[PDB]
Order: C-alpha cells, then structure tokens, then sequence
C-alpha cells in the first residue's frame, strides 16, 4: 500500500548516497550475481555508473558532496541494475534446483 | 509394421512429412530455407553465428534446460546446413520425443538472443571455423562459390572474418523473422505417428505465414581465384554453371558424374569404372586423385572435376581431367558405361537412406522444395530414363560454357582457367 | 503410438546357422532394398608373431587386388559395375571384409567373398607394389597422434605380449615380408571355424546359406582344423611410456587399467560409467551447461581441447581408460580434474548420474544399429566374441538393471589404487611422474 | 667501386618474361571506403610509347596541385565529380616495369556509390579515346609533366634516384632538355591513342572494401 510507499522515500533520504549522485543501484555491494549482472549492461548504461561512482569517490576523498540541486530526486532514481540482477538470480536459483533434482 | 508416409501442409503454408518405422529412436526435425543466400554484403556471416546460437536462451526454455534437459534423455539437438537450407533436429529415444520436442520448437521459434549471450558465443566463429578449414576440401568449396557467382551463393558458409564479433542480436532476430516463416519451413519426422506430429506443429509453431526475404537470383561470373600458400598438395576445381534442383537436366549430369567418377567403392581400389580417374592415371605416375563434382541448387547448379595433385603435377593432372571431358562430349560414351553408372546411381541414392539421418534428410528435402514424396520406383524411372545423348550433351554443356575455377596450394605449376 | 519397450521386441531375430565345416551364417532381414554381407574373421596382429607381425595387414592390402579366379582388373570392373561398395579392415582380434550392394545381387556377393578370403591372389609384382604403400601409410599414421598414443598404450600396457603390437606391424616385417608369409598367414588363419558370414538388409536367410554352403566348401580332415585356437593370456603392466616432443602443438594423453573382456557383464556396467563422464571437444554447443562435470570444467577453466573414454574389450582382457588432447600449460590441471572424476565414479556416484547415463548408452546401442552395414558389423562382432547375437532388448534389460551401488562396486572394483597404464606424446613436460599419477588412483 | 666490391661477374637469375593475365581480385572487407583499380597492358620503361601514356596520365589527372582544391585540369576527376556527390578521388594510374607495364584509373569512393564512380571513371577514359582531347590539354599536361619531372629532383634522395635510375637500365644520362624534348614530342593522337589500347586491352581490376555495390570488370 501507499503507507510505506511514503517511508521508503523518507529512507530514501535518510541514506543519502543521493547526495553524491549515485542511483540506488550504484551502491549496491557486488557480490557474485551482481557482478554478474553488471556484465550484461549496455556499454552506455555502464559507463554512467562508472562515471558516477569515480565522482563519488572524489567525492569522498573531498569530503564535499554534490549540491542541493544535483542530488538523484526519489522518483527520479533509475533501478537500471534490477532488471539484470533478477534475471541472474533466477537462471541461479534453477541451476540450483536443477542440480539437486 | 510397414506402411505409408503421411504429409499434411497446414493453413499457413507449413508442410509436416511423418514415417512411422516403429525404430526404438525418433528423429524430428525442422527443415528451414535459410543461409548464407539471403545474407547481404551488411549482414554476412549471421547465418553461421545463427547454426551456432541453437543453445542460446530462449523465450520457453534458458541455454541451461535446453542443454540439460536434452541430456537428461540421452537426447540430442544439431542443427545442419547449406548455403540455402537449414535443418535443426533432434534424436531421442521414442519416449522422450515430446521431452526434446519442447526444446526443438523453443529454439527454431522462440530465440532471445541475448546481447551477452550472443557476444561471448562469437568467438567461437573463430574455432569452430579453424577446425572446419582443416580440411583444404573445404576453402576451395568457399572461393569456388566466391569464382562461380556474383552473390547470393557467392556467399560463404562460414562467417567472414572481418566480420566475426560484429554481428548483433538485431541481425539475428531479422534473419529469423524474415526466414523461419511457416511458408518456408517443414517439420518432418522420422519414428513417429503423424498424428503426433501435426498436433504438435499446429498448436505450438507460432511464427506464422510468409516467405519474407526472397534471395536475388543467382548471377553466373565464372571467375577464378586462385589461393598460393605452399601446401605440397594443389587442390583444383573447374565447373561450370549446371543443372538446378528438380531440374530436367539434372538427372543428365548426376549420370555423367558416375560416368567420370564421383567415388571409389573399393577400399585402396583404382577405379575403372571412372574415365576421369583413369584418365588422370594414365596422364600422372604420383598419387593423387580426381572426381566429378555436382551441385544442385535452388535457381543454379555447378558441375564439373575436382582435383588433388602434387605440385608439380597439378598441370598434367588438370589437362587430363580436362581431355577426358571433352572426349565424353564428343561421344566417348559407351552405352554401356550409361548402363553401369545409372546402376551405381541408385544404388548409391538407396544405400544413401540406411541411416536415420540419411532417410529424414531425403524425406524433408522434398517436403521443402516440393511438398510431395517422388516413390523410389519413380525416382529410378527418372534415372534410366536418360539416353547416351543427355550425357554427351551435359559432357558439351561443359566444354562450351564459361568456366570458373578455384584452386589452392604451391600453384606454382597449375594452369590459369584461360590455358586449358 | 508404439513404446521403445514395444520397438525393441518387434525388432527382427538374427537367424544363425552353423555349416558341417564350421562356418556360422547368420543376419537380420529387414525391408531394404539395399543390404550389407560380408566375412568377420578371428584373426588380426595379436594371432601373429614377432616375424609376421603385420602380415594380417598386408593381406588386407592385397585382399582386394584380385583372386585366381578373376585377377585385379576384373574383380574391380565386376564390383563397381554392380554399384557395390568393397571395404574391410583388420584389428588387434577381429578382422573384416563386406560389402554394400542391392539385396538382389546377395549371392553375387556372397561368391565373390568367399573368392577374397579363399582365393587371394597374391600376385608377387602387387605385394611388392603394396610394400611401398603400406610403408607410405606408416609415415602418414605416423602424424595421427591419437593413434600413436594408443599404439604407445598398448605397447606398454601389454608390454612383452601379443596385444604390445601395432596392427600395421613394423617397418622390418613390411620390407621383408614374403608371398609365403602372406599365403601361410591366410591359410593359417580365414578358416571356417575362425569365420562368420554376417549379412543384414532385405535377404532370405536361406537363400544365404544356401549360396553359403555352395562356396564355402573346404570342408576338414582333422580334428586340428576345426578347433578354435585359445590364445596365449597377455599380461597387464601398470607403466608408462612418455614420448617427448615439445615442437608439437598440443599433447596428448592416455590412462588405462585392465577391463574384464567381452565375456564380462561388469562391461556394461562400465559402459554406462564411461557415459557419466562421457566425452567433449571445443565445438559443443552446449558448452558450460553440459552434464558431464568434466566436460563443465573443462570449459570452465579452458583444460583441453578434447577428451574421451573409452572400454576397449578383447576375448580375455582389456582397456578401461581416457584420453585428452591438451595445451602444454593446462596438461596437469586436466589430468587432476580427470582423475578426480573416476575417483567421483568409485565413491560417490548418484541416481540421477546413472539414470540419465543409461539413456545416454541406450541411445548410443541403438546408433550402432543405424544402417546395414553397422548392423552387420554387430553381428559378425557378436558371434565371435560372445558366440551368438545379444539384442537390444537384451542390452536394454542388462543396462536398467544398473544403479549407482552398482556403478560404485564394479568401478572400485576395476580403478581404486589400480597402477594404470599412461602413455603421452608431445609437449608433455607439465604432466608428471607416475607415482603423483598413481596416487590419484585413490581417496575420492 | 673497383678495389673492394667482389661478387661478380655476370648477370645471374633472369626473370621470366612477365606474362599478362588479366584477372580480376576483388576483396570483401567491410571498410566503408572502396578502393578501386582497373587497368591494361600499358608501356615499358625506355618505350617510346611511354611518354605517350604518361601525358594521357596528366590529361586524365593524376594527383592534386591545390590544397583542398578541385581539380579542374583533370578531366578523370571533373567527369567522376558530375557523377557522384559524396567525397571520393580519382587519378590516371600509371606504371612503367621493364618488360611491361600498367596504365588505368584508381578510385576511392564511398561503398553505395563506387558503382557510379568507376563507371564515370570509364566513360572518362572511353570519351577519351574517341578524340575527346583538346590540342590544349596536351599543351596543359605536358607542362604539368616536365614541372613535375623538374621539382621531382630537388630531393638529395630524389637526384640520387634519377641518376642512379639511368645509369642502372640504361649506362647514361639523358640530359634534361633531350627528356623535355621527347616529352612534348608526343602529338594528340599518341595520346588519343594511348587511350584507345586503353578501352580495347584486356583489363585487370582489383577492389577491396564493402565492394556490395561494386561492379564487376565484365560490367564496365
């Protein structure tokens, strides 16, 4: 329902990698279906991420962050990772299942 | 058990073969017109990339179940092809035909391609190309297509390589499109009841009607590439533009093969019964070997000899083989000898349907190009129903029409199309 | 519509008859209109000697260059203007000669093989002409690794025996070989007792062995004529023979511990084993989801460009092994991944392996019975090594029996801490030592 | 020269006359840019008949003189220009081989029009044959000719290469004025000639590129 629909945007800037440009995607932890995903993105697609995540570092290493106006807005963070992540996991998770049958 | 040979053809054009031999093992297949033919200058080589994506994901099935799942049966999945036909199939043992039948309509009609998918399988253009041109048989085939025409069969089989690694899941998808459509193909399907078999190509094959892409004529050149790259052994090939499929004139030139040899049936035997190979070995004293060569295509066919030599000897090899076919024009031909090849023919085209692979083959063939079964006692009628004259003529056809040749080795001693 | 239990009963019986000289007749009739016959004969390089060591295959050379009844040219000209097609070969135990014709000419036939194995002409100018030959066909097998790595195999796996020898013999016994030798050979060896006349396609049994019993005449005097000769046990060595060339490509590889022997049920135990494993090369589609954990792995870490197994049986032994063609660099990873799976086999294999196994072996019977020829190929093999016909129906009974405990004992029983037989050839300085090797013979 | 150079005497190897064959090699490579060259038997070196085609080269055009520039003295050039409309090149190809030689066109032109610009190309050279050249352009060319000699001797590497030239086919040096003089000693039929051996010889192509809409030398 449209309750936590509300919390999630609060978290959403709670978090606060907004600040630095990054998409939600971007800060994910990459594990191994991750890593996997993140070789079937589209070379255009790949190289914003990388961008994103090397001005994050510098970023960081500032110790500024981006201002008020570039940070990602809410409803306007691309899950451009998501698609491929679920993907990946499934054909897993049947592989898994396959293996055991 | 022992009887018929159903065949339906479908609303949309979409022709099912069936022969029940009640053999333990089943082998469906779908025969397809596709290849190298229908590839322009912009998308050459998706064919091939295509014959090796069959284990790709698919809409129903993902590369992991269509591998595994065919495995599970002790199943199999190929897919065969020429430059203007392709065959995927898959054996299995009767039990388990609706099991690798899944698998067979998933990949034929519902491929995804897959971008990555599709970009780690290019490399292997590269191999599975090296291991094919091991053969030097096989890259004289590739220029003689590339010497006897100016497209569509010009094309190569294998996969340029300049082009290796940029063909797209875009290409791939409209070659699939504009091919694999109802009105092109035909599922036939050996060891099973063709009841089955329609219930399964009705309810299932979507891709519906057309005949999308229509291949562009096959021009003649008659050009000659030759291919200097040390090899002790030349490998020569002169022809001719020949006979067509179902074309009248074929049966003629099949004959005229047997008659100058395609073949030996001897094991470490000479062949006497071949002018051509005993031609060449009363003109050279070292090893080699020479055959009728025949092909028969949609809209064109190419006959002529095919050669291999030492170096050195590749002239007299090639004059021989060349006297011996003028000497067949002019009526060097027995009527006995006519006799003994149409023999060796359907025996030949007999023996050639033992095997599994070797019956689906014939069967679908016709299916395809006809949608119709020409009996074996019709196919033998069409044989012997050929005069002396049609074979001295085929002979004539040759030593007057405009040659190609493609040739490959230390062809420092071969002889130019224009010096025989 | 029809099940493959059905299929499999419904299938033609193969009909034998034994002659009064002791020749067995026998074939599979089918509906086609084209068939196979021909003589599978007990004899090969293990019957001979250290001086006529390659005789069998001399004779194979001459066998088709014409009879007393009908010399070179002619017997040529009669049998490819029949369309029929004259092949044969010779092994270490099994020799073969048949031919592929319309049914309508079997009788034909069937003289014209007795003519090849009774009357060979053994025309002095042609042996001297095949010698060149056979020495040409040395220097080309020569290049076929695979081959001299299973020749090597056999030399040292039955190092100081019958089977240690090449079936094409050796380059002395060629330049020297006499008509005598080859006349003694054939007169020592293609004799009725020894011979089956195998046919399938669409022919009468009977109106085989009648035109059976009217050329193959030679009948016995003795008791010694019609008695099968037993042949000298040959012993098993674990060993290994490594042929060294670092300026070829790739290498290969061959592992091997003494089978049972036709005879032998374990063998189809140990076919449906070798299924597990079972076979790969660079152009298998199915790439890295193949069933085959070898196979897996050796596209997952780029191990080889090839490998097989393999159950080689011969009448009282034979050769339970693998071999892979593999870069230099990778030899050791892949003999490890190798090994480690027969180790998988004797201790841990599971339902699933050996369910989809068997349907793998059974569809692998069934292609050997795709054609005439391969179904006269069975016969005549059948016959002489178990003395009579096992049908499909039979395999299939023996090959569901099986079952992981199954697969389990008789692998121990034939590969755990065995001291196998290696042969390797090429660039081969990665792979090494026997005793690393033999230790990967035990602890899964 | 003398008191040290030893291998001797003799003249060794001779090469075997160049035979003509007249093929046509044509190769598929992608590249968006075709590379055409369509040819016949042309002139020897020390052939009279070589200044002839040499000048005919000058007249049909044979390399840029203006930076960017059109080349309007170039008739090959000019007629290629009112045929296609995307970027291209074209010259008079010539070469002069002791026992043979080599005379045509050389084209680079976008894939899709490589049709139209060979074909221009010919026309070019066919219109050239059937008198299509002024007593003028022989003047122009001739000029263009002996400038181009002239400069093309400036080079320390370009003099050595002249001279040595000579003194290695030949055992002289033709004075400058006695090369000018044969050159403009080529009347305009010698030229309308040149071109005609051109239009009737048996021709030789080579092409490489996305040759898709490349034509065949029995096309032209």
């Amino acid at each position: 329902g449209r309750l936590m629909d509300r919390i999630r945007k609060w978290y959403y800037n709670a978090a606060g990698f907004n600040k630095y440009g990054l998409m939600r995607d971007d800060t994910l932890y990459e594990d191994d279906d991750v890593k996997e995903a993140l070789k079937r993105l589209p070379e255009d697609l790949y190289n914003e991420r990388m961008f994103r995540i090397k001005r994050a570092l510098d970023l960081s290493l500032k110790h500024r962050i981006l201002p008020k106006e570039q940070w990602v807005k809410y409803e306007e963070d691309k899950p451009y990772l998501e698609p491929y992540l679920k993907e990946v996991i499934r054909e897993r998770l049947e592989r898994e299942a396959w293996n055991k049958k | 058990g022992a009887e018929d040979l159903e065949i339906t053809k479908l609303p949309n054009g979409l022709i099912i073969a069936s022969l029940e031999n009640f053999s333990p093992a089943s082998r469906i297949g779908v025969f397809i017109k596709a290849g190298s033919r229908y590839e322009t200058t912009a998308n050459l080589g998706t064919a091939h990339l295509l014959r090796l994506a069959s284990p790709l994901t698919t809409k129903g099935a993902s590369s992991f179940r269509i591998t595994r799942g065919i495995e599970a049966v002790g199943g199999s999945l190929s897919v065969y092809s020429t430059r203007e036909k392709m065959t995927y199939c898959v054996e299995c043992l009767r039990d388990h035909v609706d099991t690798v039948m899944e698998y067979l309509l998933n990949v034929t009609t519902a491929p995804e391609f897959r971008p990555w998918e599709v970009t780690d399988l290019q490399p292997q253009l590269k191999v599975d190309k090296a291991v094919a041109f091991q053969s030097p048989q096989v890259g004289v085939l590739e220029n003689l297509h590339a010497a006897a025409y100016k497209t569509a069969l010009a094309n190569p089989l294998y996969c340029p390589d300049y082009r290796i690694g940029k063909i797209t899941s875009e290409q791939l998808h409209h070659f699939v499109q504009n091919n694999f459509t109802s009105a092109r193909m035909a599922l036939v399907g050996i060891g099973v009841k063709h009841s089955d078999l329609k219930q399964v190509a009705e309810q299932f094959l979507n891709i519906r009607s057309g005949a999308g892409t229509s291949s562009a004529k096959a021009t003649y050149w008659g050009g000659e590439i030759r291919e200097q790259n040390g090899h002790s052994l030349v490998h020569a090939a002169v022809v001719t533009e020949g006979a067509a499929v179902g074309s009248a004139e074929a049966n003629a030139f099949s004959v005229l093969q047997h008659v100058l040899g395609a073949g030996p049936l001897i094991k470490r035997g000479s062949s006497v019964t071949s002018k051509l190979y005993q031609g060449v070995a009363k003109a050279t004293t070292q090893p080699f070997d020479a055959s009728a060569f025949n092909v028969n295509y949609s809209d064109s066919g190419l006959f002529g000899f095919y050669t291999i030599s030492q170096a050195a000897h590749a002239g007299e090899v090639i004059r021989a083989a060349m006297n011996q076919l003028k000497a067949a024009a002019q009526g060097g031909v027995t009527e006995e000898d006519v006799t003994k090849a149409k023999n060796q023919l359907k025996a030949t085209y007999l023996m050639s349907v033992e095997t599994a692979q070797g019956l689906l083959n014939e069967i679908g063939s016709e299916a395809l190009l006809s949608g119709t079964h020409t009996a074996p006692s019709v196919v033998a009628q069409k044989i012997d129903s050929v005069t002396s004259a049609d074979v001295v003529n085929a002979a004539k056809k040759f030593v007057s029409g405009k040659k190609s040749m493609a040739a490959s080795g230390d062809l420092g001693s071969t002889p130019f199309l224009d010096e025989l | 519509a029809a099940t493959y239990a059905q299929t499999l009963q419904n299938i033609p019986e193969t009909n034998v008859t034994t002659l009064d000289n002791g020749l067995r007749v026998a074939s599979e009739e089918s509906s086609q209109p084209t068939c196979t016959v021909g003589v599978w004969i007990g004899a090969g390089s293990r019957y001979e000697n250290e001086k006529n060591n390659g005789a069998g295959y001399f004779v194979e050379h001459l066998a088709f260059k014409g009879t007393k009844k009908r010399p070179c040219a002619a017997f040529e000209k009669e049998v490819e203007s029949m369309g029929a097609h004259f092949n044969g070969y010779t092994s270490r135990e099994q020799t073969a000669f048949y031919i592929k014709a319309l049914s309508k000419d079997m009788p034909k036939v069937v003289e014209l093989l007795a003519d090849v194995v009774q009357n060979c002409a053994l025309e002095e100018s042609q042996i001297e002409k095949e010698r060149g030959v056979i020495l040409q066909e040395l220097k080309e097998m020569d290049n076929d690794m695979t081959n001299v790595t299973f020749d090597y195999l056999h030399a040292t796996a039955f190092q100081g025996t019958a089977l240690a020898r090449t079936v094409e013999g050796t380059t002395e016994n060629i330049k020297h070989l006499t008509r005598a030798d080859l006349a003694s050979y054939i007169d020592t060896h293609f004799k009725a007792p020894r011979m089956v006349l195998a046919a399938a396609g669409g022919i009468s049994h009977k109106e085989l062995v009648d035109a059976a019993r009217q050329h193959f005449s030679g009948v016995s005097f003795t008791y010694k004529e019609d008695a099968v000769p037993i042949l000298p046990r040959c012993r098993f060595t674990g060993s290994e023979i490594r042929a060294r060339d670092d300026a070829l490509p790739v290498a290969h590889v061959a592992l091997a511990v003494e089978g049972p022997g036709w005879a032998d049920p374990d063998n189809v135990v140990l076919h449906v084993a070798n299924a597990i494993i079972g076979r790969y090369d660079r152009t298998f589609g199915g790439g890295k989801h193949l069933s085959s954990r070898l196979a897996a792995l050796a596209v997952e870490h780029k191990l080889c460009h090839s490998f097989q197994t393999f159950n080689t049986s011969y009448s009282d032994t034979g050769l339970f092994g693998f071999h892979f063609v593999a870069d230099p660099l990778s030899i050791d990873d892949m003999m490890f991944c190798a090994q480690g799976e027969w180790m998988r086999l004797c201790t841990s294999t599971t339902e699933s392996e050996v369910k989809r196994a068997k349907n793998h072996l059974r569809s692998a019977m069934v292609a050997q019975l795709d054609g005439t020829t391969p179904v006269c190929e069975t016969i005549g093999s059948h016959l002489l090594n178990y003395g009579r016909r096992i049908s499909l129906e039979e395999w299939d009974s023996r090959i569901s029996a099986v079952d992981a405990r199954m697969v389990r004992d008789v692998c121990s029983k034939y590969i755990y801490d065995k001291c196998p037989a290696l042969a390797a050839v090429g660039p081969i300085e990665q792979l090494l030592d026997y005793n690393r090797i033999r230790s990967g013979m035990y602890w899964i």
